[PDB]
């Protein structure tokens, strides 16, 4: 059996190829910024919880996939290589990219992803498998941002949330009350004419807050970046820029097939609101499909998983001996 | 399942050596990402060349 | 801002003088109705193509056309903006005028230039010479080109391209098993095409291994869910380009008639152009017709001489590359005939 | 494939022309031990300028051998030089290339105009800021104006110094060479840059939003404020440090003013900006704050700091490298040796 580990900046989802669902999944505490691995140490020991820990396993008895960002460096991925075989000694690795991944699991090989998460968002097109290196764009905007957001504009509301714990507390407040407007501007509208657009949170201290535009002003960010002081342009935009940066030819292809994967596209409504600016943005003659499986917060992994048990793959893993003849540098061919 | 659909895809498809050469993709040894800029250099010593 | 408009007998490229890529790309039809707004109501609509080879051929369709370029795809006002058109090699004069004419009068632009196309394919490489070989929907040609202007004695014209080869592909598609012969089995062809056809290094070796294994075998999914195979056909297919006899055609393939081209120019600058071949267009997106090309023109060319095919991944677009380039460059700025220079000359003024 | 080789005062940038990042980044140090193996400290790299051939042999040789793992003789190189670098020189690193490694093509580019074209330009000014040296580079069409270059030894190395200085003067004792990496580290983790300075030092006397906390390896914990600031500031005040020279925004805009009128918009509307120090937050808004006060109300000021920057430099390279139509460029060892070394001029 095959390991599969989406090394995320706030989750590690691991498991077995094979499984609907990943076996493990913990905080990754950060080794992991922004997608890119950037203490080797603190790395070597996150995995080694993974194996040790979590899965209860002797790597050296599976091979296992790790996942990597968009625009992770070759010398990157060697060092991955590297710990993997020198460090844990496993019989065979392979590395993918996750937004691919993400697009696997929904049964296509050609379309755009927009994989955002805690600590990064990428627009990734993709065609018959191989993402279009040139039209990929990064965004430093996600999750973690989403919720520092959240703090601010509550603060800013009469409740002070400034301390680490009090972070994970309005995450949560996030995660569990926040939605994306359909329209911004109408939707600040009825929060001004009512209060039916408000909600309340108990606190872990019984103190219980109420909250209101906020829950739809924090992720309303991902299209308006300015909001936390970003000159970048909004997912729907950059989605949009992604496409006219790819062969026009395969255009189509791609607003036919809007993979959305990652926590920060678990937002109600942000499925539709895609649909909506793409759809102001595109052609009017050109069809346009926002795919968001309920599955999607761990699409990446089990695109893993699939990819992983696929009999066809097994030609693909980088072999201990494979390894031992031409060092990292082969896990790049 | 899911499985089986993407595995048949998945075995019927090009070589990113065909994908570049019916302009999908870029090179094939030339900077992937950058390549904007590298076809915008190009764009420009062809544009000056032209000027001249 | 200029607009540049290559309006090819498959596809209307069009856009704006400076960027990249065109903004528009559009089927050159006209169901009245034009481009995918044709496409869609397919049902109610009669589809005709205003060009055919190359050449404008119903000048009403063709101001049906343009009005829908201008006022549809680009969201612009004619009158606003400098407009540069492309032509075929071996266009008659008259028809150039009466381009001049319509762009003038029916649309009251500014001004407007019209190119050949296959030059503005070698200047998108940054050459003035060498010799093109531009291959499109409807019609090929082999363009040498000395300093910018073409030679147009040794232009060759060959009525065999993209519609031609996707025929070919229905016919002995059908030869396998599967039926395709409507309109729409035909554009689903195209698409097997494009997205399954290769040109072989070696046409007799291609066949032998498509005779020995099912490695060369390649697997297409209908729309109908139903899902076919294709072999040798997806090789045999371009190898048209080469061999036009396969589709009943008397005439030499793209290799000879690039050589004879050549072999038609003042021997001097000959070494200029097999140095620098170009290609440009749809039917040249094969993967392999690069290397094909280079291996025959080396077995037909002199020993002692060097021969570079070249085949930007852009090429599809090259020709309207060219032009967006041209169009930009300032020093261009004063070629263009102006609506003034029109009011005193006429349409000839083109010429 | 080719190799490129970014020579810098402080990192070695290695890898193989086709690549998005370089392969190797390593100390441009000899200890005999080379690069990161080689942790007494030698820097063979002075200001940008090649000043001791015997170490630099050695970090090529650990270049090609030990990180990149590959046969010199088989791939040709391109390596990197500063603005205003001497004929002698990189006839020296030509001779060495050819002779002490066998290596069948070579080519020199000059870090700044290898920035430029990473940004997909040709034409623009560069403000290329590493470890050692700091250069404003006007460069028109592919060509940098050689009179035009502004050379200042004032540069990563030495707001590390400075840094060490003031927070000393804050209590914390930083003095020995270990001393001076970690504060390297503090420098590349808290610092920035003020949109004006004068501000910035009032809000630092008015609060603790400022202040941020550094674990040093001892566990000990250090808390640094204004300094966070005060010491990239320098770039834009070098009487910080005993400087009478002008900063980077000031030799910006006189290199611009050097430059023949004609092109000045040109190069207004593309600062381009590389080097590790060029990475503090907010340097690229102050630097357009300033050239913006300097400049012509009615110019263009646009400033380009591609996140990629620290390495765009080697980009640059890659791309350049990777060009079909360059290969016509490359001096090859027939060239050299019919020609000697001068013919890389
Ligand atoms: N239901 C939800 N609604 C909104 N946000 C959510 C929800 N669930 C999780 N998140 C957010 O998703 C983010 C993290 O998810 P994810 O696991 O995709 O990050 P990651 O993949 O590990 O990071 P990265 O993609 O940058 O490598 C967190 O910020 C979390 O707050
Ligand atoms: N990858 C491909 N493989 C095979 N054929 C392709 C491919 N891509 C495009 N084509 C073909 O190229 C043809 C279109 O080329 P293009 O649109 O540039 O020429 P055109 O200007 O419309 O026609 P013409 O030059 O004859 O006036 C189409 O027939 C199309 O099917
Ligand atoms: N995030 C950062 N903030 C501030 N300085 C940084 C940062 N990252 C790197 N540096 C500094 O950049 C310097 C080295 O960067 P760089 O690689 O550009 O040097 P170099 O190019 O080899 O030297 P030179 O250009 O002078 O020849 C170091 O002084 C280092 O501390
Ligand atoms: C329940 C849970 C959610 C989560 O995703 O948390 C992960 C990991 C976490 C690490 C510190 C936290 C206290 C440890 C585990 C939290 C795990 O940081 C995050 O919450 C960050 C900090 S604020 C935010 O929105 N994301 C992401
Ligand atoms: C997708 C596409 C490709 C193309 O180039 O098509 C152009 C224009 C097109 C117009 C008819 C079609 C139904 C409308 C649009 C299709 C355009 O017909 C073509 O496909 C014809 C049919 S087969 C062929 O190669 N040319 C050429
Ligand atoms: C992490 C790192 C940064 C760096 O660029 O370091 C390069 C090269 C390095 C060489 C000696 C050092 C002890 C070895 C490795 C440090 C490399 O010193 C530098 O840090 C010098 C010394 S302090 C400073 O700011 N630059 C520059
Ligand atoms: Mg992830
Ligand atoms: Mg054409
Ligand atoms: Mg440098």
């Amino acid at each position: 059996t095959a390991l599969v580990c989406d090394n995320g900046s706030g989750l590690v989802k691991a498991g077995f190829a094979g499984d609907d669902a990943p076996r493990a999944v913990f905080p990754s505490i950060y080794p992991i910024e922004h997608g890119i691995i950037t203490n080797w140490d603190d790395m070597e020991k996150i995995w080694h919880h993974t194996f040790y820990n979590e899965l209860r396993v002797a790597p050296e008895e599976h091979p296992t996939l790790l996942t990597e960002a968009p625009l992770n460096p070759k010398a990157n991925r060697e060092k991955m290589t590297q710990i993997m075989f020198e460090t844990f000694n496993v019989p065979a690795m392979y590395v993918a990219i996750q937004a691919v991944l993400s697009l696997y699991a929904s049964g296509r090989t050609t379309g755009i992803v927009l994989d955002s998460g805690d600590g990064v968002t990428h627009n990734v097109p993709i065609y018959e498998g191989y993402a279009l290196p040139h039209a990929i764009m990064r965004l430093d905007l996600a999750g973690r941002d989403l919720t520092d957001y959240l703090m601010k504009i509550l603060t800013e509301r009469g409740y002070s949330f400034v301390t680490t714990a009090e972070r994970e507390i309005v995450r949560d407040i996030k995660e569990k009350l926040c939605y994306v407007a359909l329209d911004f501007e109408n939707e600040m509208a009825t929060a001004a004419s009512s209060s039916s657009l408000e909600k309340s949170y108990e606190l872990p201290d019984g103190q219980v807050i109420t909250i209101g535009n906020e829950r739809f002003r924090c992720p309303e960010t991902l299209f308006q970046p300015s909001f936390i002081g970003m000159e970048s342009a909004g997912i729907h935009e950059t989605t949009y820029n992604s496409i006219m940066k790819c062969d026009i030819d395969i255009r189509k292809d791609l607003y036919a097939n809007n993979v959305m994967s990652g926590g920060t596209t678990m937002y109600p409504g942000i499925a539709d609101r895609m649909q909506k600016e793409i759809t102001a943005l595109a052609p009017s003659t050109m069809k346009i499909k926002i795919i968001a499986p309920p599955e999607r917060k761990y699409s990446v992994w089990i695109g893993g998983s699939i990819l992983a048990s696929l009999s066809t793959f097994q030609q693909m893993w980088i072999t201990k001996q494979e390894y031992d003849e031409a060092g990292p540098s082969i896990v790049h061919r | 399942e899911r499985k089986n659909v993407l595995q048949l895809k998945l075995q019927q498809r090009r070589t990113r050596e065909e994908l570049v050469s019916q302009g999908i993709m870029p090179p094939l040894k030339s900077p992937a990402a950058f390549h904007e800029q590298r076809r915008s250099l190009e764009r420009a010593r062809t544009e000056d060349y032209l000027k001249r």
